[PDB]
């Protein structure tokens, strides 16, 4: 579940599958998908009054996965700048 | 070919007159949705409302209207991303057809679209996701999936950015910045 | 209170609050509860050393505690750092009061004190869930059994409100809390699980660590008691310790010292612990003690602490078929052992072996009786090199038998796939494939099984096999129809994995049948010949030159793999000679052609009505040679075709096409028999 | 699967109904004069 909401112009998130690593504490990333968010500047401002839905069961199927079983997800943004990597603009995806 | 044809006659007459980039600020850059007080001037089109696809389904009737009365064969067709594929369509795709009527060949109208307030003309970087992906395909199903309308409205939204950012991706006058994406013709094309 | 807190939760801190219900304002019920016979509420003065306990998360004093208190796999060991940190906190909300929680007598009428307490009775649950992670005893005790096994004074008697305190005041009794009947929220500390709390605790004992040691009992009165370390004399603070008591106390003495780790109240002044046992350098430890009454201060009548130094010390199910390909992959490069082009080489083209003039040979033990354990192994040196590499399963094998329509997907499948081709460093391409268009292997097939002679079955076995060879790959010579290159593509294997089921189906049918079928008596020659490359000193795998030989080798057994099932398509074995025996009956007329080395592979295609075909398998440079045996293939169909009757007279022509575009050149081989079978 | 009102939770962690139950109880509770009673259960611990 994503939480989106207007962004001062247009990016790319992509969405990974963190699985930590036994011993010890470790992370992370299985690419899982993406999806984009559309935007401008000048743009009348937005929130989504509800979670957008990414399906990421098959994934989880192929890493063997569970609702159950200890993972967690995080997303990476790219703005259409081609730059950058941008950071934590979106409260972290829930787990539907 | 032939409706291929007449549509890319149609849009041409539609474009060497000044008509396209006006419909396109509707949509685009140059603001003309100010106030209620403010004052700031934000761009027209609405795009985090449940009304997305309303709006939108404003626009494409727009342009539609206006090619018919140009004298097209056919109304705007639809393109369907979901089915995957190694190269754009080729309405759009290349920069220039064979015109039968002239014996010569002409630039395609459907190419780009001429940002004429900035100086400028529309070009699309596509990134390389955008080819054979099947992805779409499994998104859509979702989005009908729903029951309720803004849930319905709210993936279809996010699965409609998709294409906006995958095939204009790296230049500013594109289809992936929402200030720009409607002078490119391919937009009601998507649209649609 | 391991968690920073800048206030006392409101529930236990809150002093009124308006219930709705009612116009009427409560006070809060979990503050200064009243004590009866002292006409007093009790009090809480606390001291701001509280926030100081929990100011830094995971930096915290009192986490370190509990951490310390957890490395413990004892239960007194456990019990002492358990209670002096349940004093720390008792002393800390209610300090400098008599009527309150530092005070034992009456801090039992302070609320908190129960909600205090569910803490640390959590703690011990905590660590008694580690000790069953640890696999050390959690529910059961070898501390002090003399005190275990008699019940407790307060609760025990006979003038208790409820029975069930009655019935567990046996401390064995109320070992397990789950057995009382509740349960807590969840059991973890900070953001940690038991097994991240018993890694990290590993970590910590991972270090060298300096401890306080102190042998506290009871002096009657509560106290605080303050621990300062001294290099030069110059006192700087240390740590601090809490104890409980009052004027009625229950004298007590404790088992062991209370640890207090100095690590890094050390480190902090730079005092090397390998220089805490040099007499050079002077390092004296001073306490200072404090009374609840305050200061007052009490005269020094505990035990002066102990320095320790501690020292580190068909039919397939995903993923089954998601396996696979990655072994595969894994193996493309090795590439040392073979990786795989040395396992390659084998069949395909690059020289295996030499005449004792050394010449080049191409070591493909085809057109001889020994056929099938050359390959049968050659699937088992491939099979081996998927060697737990998730070489989970063994190599597919697909019933070439059964009709089909098209090809099978693993080898098919355009993108991310290892069974699409192969790569030759010998040529610098990847394998190309040309295939070429009841069924008509399974008819070839089933004669092979009619036979029972071992070496009779073999043309039979070879020839059905190779027509594979022959349309699979068509016109490249890099591929399937050719000798040189073939070994090279993945789907050489998989179409043998089937070849050697059929032979081992063979086998369970002799077997069957009475007949040898783990030996075999044609010809003692050749079966004992060793074979090369299996032979040769240069195949790092023990296993195939043991069983180098011909006649080891007929077991598969030994391999060890197994088949699914050896059934032919849809038929017990037993059920199969029944069937062939079925077969048997109608008299047949079969043609049978003498066939032998020739450097070219090639297909032929017969006729009288086409009756053809077959193929030969054949390349340069590869060692000659003759069946002893004729091939037969059934005609039948074709004389009802010409309504013939084995007795009106027939000519029986045939052609031969070369596996390269041309060009049907003529025998070649010579004349064809032509043979009849009743019946 | 344990009872509801018996599991021990993080006193963070309580609802509104939680607490306005437990407060209601631990005021009937002290409220009480039995041996049941709050005074003489505090008493089993400091007394004497």
């Amino acid at each position: 579940g994503f939480w989106l909401s207007g962004i001062k112009a247009s990016a790319d998130v992509n969405i990974h599958i963190c699985v930590p690593i036994g011993v010890e504490h470790e992370d992370c990333d299985n690419y899982a998908g993406t999806f984009a968010v559309l935007g401008g500047e000048t743009e009348m401002p937005w929130a989504f009054d509800r979670l957008f839905r990414y399906e990421i069961s098959d994934e989880m199927k192929k890493l063997q996965l569970t609702e159950d079983s200890k993972f967690r997800l995080t997303t990476n943004i790219i703005a259409s700048n081609g730059s950058k990597v941008s950071n934590d603009i979106f409260p972290t995806p829930t787990v539907i | 070919k032939e409706d291929m044809f007449s549509l890319r006659a149609a849009f041409k007459r539609m474009t060497d007159d000044g008509r396209y980039e006006e419909i396109a600020a509707f949509h685009g850059l140059p603001a003309q949705c100010p106030n209620a007080d403010g004052s700031n001037i934000h761009t027209c089109c609405l795009h985090g409302m449940p009304t997305f696809p309303h709006w939108h389904r404003l626009y494409l009737s727009l342009v539609e209207n206006e090619l018919l009365a140009r004298g097209s064969d056919v109304a705007v067709p639809y393109w369907d991303w979901i089915e995957p594929f190694d190269s754009l369509p080729g309405l759009i795709s290349d920069e220039t057809y064979k015109h039968p009527k002239t014996n010569e060949d002409i630039e395609n109208p459907f190419h780009h679209g001429k940002i004429s307030f900035a100086d400028a003309v529309t070009v699309r970087k596509p990134r390389d996701q955008l080819f054979n992906n099947r992805y779409l395909y499994e998104h859509a199903l979702f989005a009908f999936e729903h029951t309720d309308f803004c849930d319905f409205e709210v993936h279809f939204e996010v699965l409609h950015n998709s294409i906006h950012s995958w095939i204009g991706g790296p230049n500013p006058h594109s289809m992936s910045s929402l200030d720009f994406a409607a002078y490119d013709p391919i937009f009601f094309l998507h649209h649609s | 209170w391991t968690m920073p807190s800048d206030n006392l939760p409101s529930l236990l801190g809150d002093a009124d609050y308006y219930d709705a219900w009612t116009d009427s304002v409560i006070e809060n019920p979990f503050l200064r509860g009243h004590i009866k016979y002292e006409d007093t509420y009790t009090v809480r003065e606390i001291q701001p050393e509280l926030f100081a306990l929990a100011e830094g998360q995971k930096e915290s004093t009192l986490f370190k505690d509990v951490m310390l208190m957890f490395e413990q796999e004892d239960y007194c060991d456990f019990e002492v750092q358990a209670e002096v940190i349940h004093n720390s906190i008792h002393y800390l909300i209610g300090g400098h009061q008599k009527y309150a929680m530092s005070s034992l007598m009456f801090s039992s009428f302070d609320p908190i004190f129960y909600v205090h307490h569910s803490m640390v009775d959590r703690l011990w649950a905590i660590w008694q869930e580690l000790q069953k992670h640890r696999k050390l005893p959690h529910d059961k005790a070898y501390c002090a059994l003399d005190q275990m096994a008699f019940p407790m004074k307060p609760f025990i008697w006979e003038s208790n409100p409820n029975p069930t305190t009655r019935a567990v005041s046996t401390p064995s009794k109320l070992f397990d809390y789950k057995s009382l009947g509740y349960d807590y929220d969840h059991l973890n500390f900070h953001g940690m699980s038991i097994g991240q709390l018993e890694a990290l605790i590993q970590k910590q004992k991972k270090a060298d660590r300096v401890f306080a040691g102190f042998l506290l009992h009871g002096i009657k009165i509560s106290a605080d008691v303050h621990l300062k370390i001294c290099i030069e004399a110059d006192c700087q603070e240390a740590g601090v310790i809490f104890v409980l008591g009052g004027e009625t106390e229950m004298p007590w003495h404790f088992d062991r010292n209370y640890k207090m780790d100095i690590t890094d109240v050390l480190k902090k002044r730079n005092i090397p612990p390998e220089a805490l046992f040099e007499h050079d350098s002077k390092i004296r430890l001073e306490v200072e003690i404090k009374s609840v009454d305050g200061a007052v201060l009490d005269p020094n009548s505990l035990p002066k602490p102990s320095l320790i130094y501690a020292p580190a010390k068909n039919s397939l199910t995903p993923s089954e078929i998601e396996n696979l390909r990655n072994a595969l992959a894994a193996v493309q490069a090795d590439k040392t052992d073979a990786g795989y082009q040395k396992i390659a080489s084998f069949h395909g083209m690059p020289l295996s072996c030499q005449y004792p003039d050394g010449t080049a040979f191409a070591c493909c033990q085809h057109g001889m009786v020994t056929f099938p354990h050359w390959h049968r192994l050659y699937m088992k040196q491939m099979e081996d090199a998927l060697k737990a590499k998730g070489a989970k399963i063994g190599i597919p094998y697909w019933d070439w038998t059964t009709a089909f329509h098209s090809l099978p997907i693993l080898v098919t499948e355009p993108k991310n796939n290892p069974f699409h081709h192969g790569y030759i460093d010998v040529a610098d391409t990847k394998t190309t494939r040309d295939p070429r268009p009841q069924s008509f292997f399974y008819r070839q097939i089933a004669f092979a099984l009619e036979q029972r002679d071992f070496c009779d079955f073999e043309i039979q076995f070879e020839m059905g096999h190779n027509a594979i060879h022959s349309w699979v790959g068509g016109p490249s010579p890099y591929g399937m129809s050719t000798l040189h290159y073939t070994s090279y593509d993945p789907l050489f294997y998989v179409h043998h994995s089937n070849t050697d089921r059929i032979w081992a189906i063979w086998q369970a049918l002799q077997k069957y049948r009475g007949l040898p079928y783990n030996s075999a008596n044609c010809e003692i020659n050749k079966l004992k010949k060793p074979m090369m490359p299996f032979s040769s000193e240069d195949n790092p795998n023990e296993v195939t030159k043991a069983h180098s030989t011909g006649y080891k080798s007929f077991d598969y057994q030994q391999l060890n793999y197994e088949y699914d099932n050896l059934n032919f398509h849809g038929m017990t074995i037993p059920q199969l000679e029944v069937h062939l025996k079925k077969i048997q009956e109608k008299d047949r007329v079969f043609a049978g052609f003498l066939l032998r080395a020739i450097g070219q592979s090639a297909d032929v295609n017969f006729d009288v009505t086409f009756g053809g075909t077959f193929c030969v398998l054949g390349g340069d440079y590869e060692m000659p040679w003759a069946f002893d045996r004729l091939f037969l293939y059934d005609i039948s169909k074709s004389l009802v075709h010409l309504r013939l009757d084995a007795h009106d007279d027939f000519d029986i022509k045939v052609t031969i096409m070369g596996i390269d575009g041309k060009s049907l050149p003529p025998n070649l081989l010579p004349s064809p028999t032509i043979l009849f079978k009743p019946g | 699967a344990i009872p509801l009102n018996r599991i021990r939770r993080n006193i963070n962690s309580l609802e509104s109904r939680d607490v306005q139950n437990l407060m209601s109880a631990l005021k009937r509770l002290k409220e009480d004069e039995s041996d049941f009673g709050f005074q003489t259960i505090a008493g089993y611990h400091g007394s004497l």
